[PDB]
């Protein structure tokens, strides 16, 4: 209830609870595909799409990934999201994804998609040069699995609609 | 030590890929992003490549060119820094058609002064018309109030793509 993008860019750590319910997704936006790939070698590190839903074992919108320490010495990574939109029109779709490690902002990805064609299927690949991490940060991130967490906020007309979270470990 | 705040510019470069359906826009974009192009489908929406380097962002937009998607092109015009227009050089039946679309694009006020690279794509084909012939058909030499450039290319092989991108990089900030 009343979460604007501005009151989210100022957060210093992962939120303790989801800031909206699955019922808030009134535009039937459905994320259908996710991909992480190392863009230096081209290797597809992780991908899950269309009929595949999980490889497992409050809210059902939480994933967490584990890597080997080598991941933290990668140069450039590419994360792709593919989502569909429904009948209702969507003007100014926005995405704010923040990765923290214990009140330490690692990476901020703020992308404004804008207008989304109804009944469309869209993709977005964020290609980032890995953030400048001091070796102290590497030590801590490796040694503390899943204390690196991320908030994925999705807005439509500056009104939060979807909130997914994630924890990352490098052991 | 050698830790240097060389960055901190917060720049934003916007490249917009347009053209008729089947032109090769998605193939070209995924080629540029060194990505799988084994199973490309008609884009019913947009594909974005957002490439970051410490606050410098290069955002590339591939909009679908289906007959039912072209009307929505006008929604993705704002803040465009380069327009890349792709033409199937082997589909001559559609030259006229594509010629009008580009003509509509360069009259849009929202896209005024934006440099436009015309990729005469699919030059790997025997039936592919040469770039000069396409530039004739398009009347590209009458283009005034912006810098334009045509480039023979094949998104499939990659031939010529770096030449067009060299032009794009050279004629940014225009
Ligand atoms: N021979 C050849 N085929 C090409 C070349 N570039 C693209 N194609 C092919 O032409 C077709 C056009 O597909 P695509 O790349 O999706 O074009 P598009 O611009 O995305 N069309 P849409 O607007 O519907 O998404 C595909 O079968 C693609 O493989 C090229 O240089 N040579
Ligand atoms: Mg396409």
């Amino acid at each position: 209830d009343t979460i604007r993008p501005e009151h989210v860019l100022r957060l210093s750590r992962v939120t303790e609870n989801y800031l909206c319910k699955p019922e808030d997704n009134i535009y039937s936006i459905d994320f259908t595909r996710f991909k992480i790939r190392d863009l230096e070698t081209g290797t597809v590190l992780f991908e899950i799409a269309k009929p595949c839903v999980s490889d497992q074992e409050s809210a059902g919108r939480f994933v967490r990934y584990q890597f080997t320490p080598a991941f933290l010495r990668l140069r450039t990574v590419g994360a792709t999201v593919e989502f569909t939109v429904g009948d209702k029109p969507v003007s100014n779709f926005r995405m704010i994804e923040r990765h923290y490690f214990r009140e330490h902002l690692l990476k901020n990805f703020d992308f404004d998609f804008g207008f989304c064609i109804p009944s469309s299927r869209n993709t977005c690949e964020h290609i980032y040069e890995f953030p400048q991490l001091s070796e102290d940060v590497i030590r801590l991130m490796i040694e503390n699995p899943y204390e690196t967490r991320s908030d994925s906020f999705y807005f439509v007309d500056n009104k939060l609609i979807m909130h997914n979270k994630a924890d990352y470990a490098y052991n | 030590i050698l830790r240097k705040l060389k960055s901190a510019p917060d720049q934003e470069v916007r490249i917009l890929l347009l053209g008729l359906d089947n032109a090769g826009k998605t193939t070209l974009l995924k080629q540029l992003a060194s990505e799988d192009i084994s199973h490309i489908t008609p884009t019913q929406g947009f594909n974005i490549k957002s490439v970051q380097s410490q606050g410098f962002k290069l955002n590339v937009w591939d909009i679908g060119g289906q007959r039912k998607i072209r009307p929505y092109w006008r929604s993705y015009f704002e803040n465009t820094d380069i327009l890349i227009y792709v033409i199937d050089s082997a589909d001559r039946k559609r030259f006229e058609e594509t010629g009008q679309e580009l003509t509509e694009l360069l009259e849009e006020e929202k896209l005024s002064c934006v440099p436009v690279l015309i990729f005469a794509n699919k030059q790997d084909l025997l039936t592919a018309a040469p770039a000069s012939e396409i530039a004739e058909g398009l009347n590209l030499h009458t283009i005034r109030d912006r810098v334009w450039q045509i480039q023979s290319c094949s998104a499939l092989t990659g031939e010529g793509v770096q030449d067009g991108m060299n032009w794009v990089c050279k004629n940014v900030n225009a």
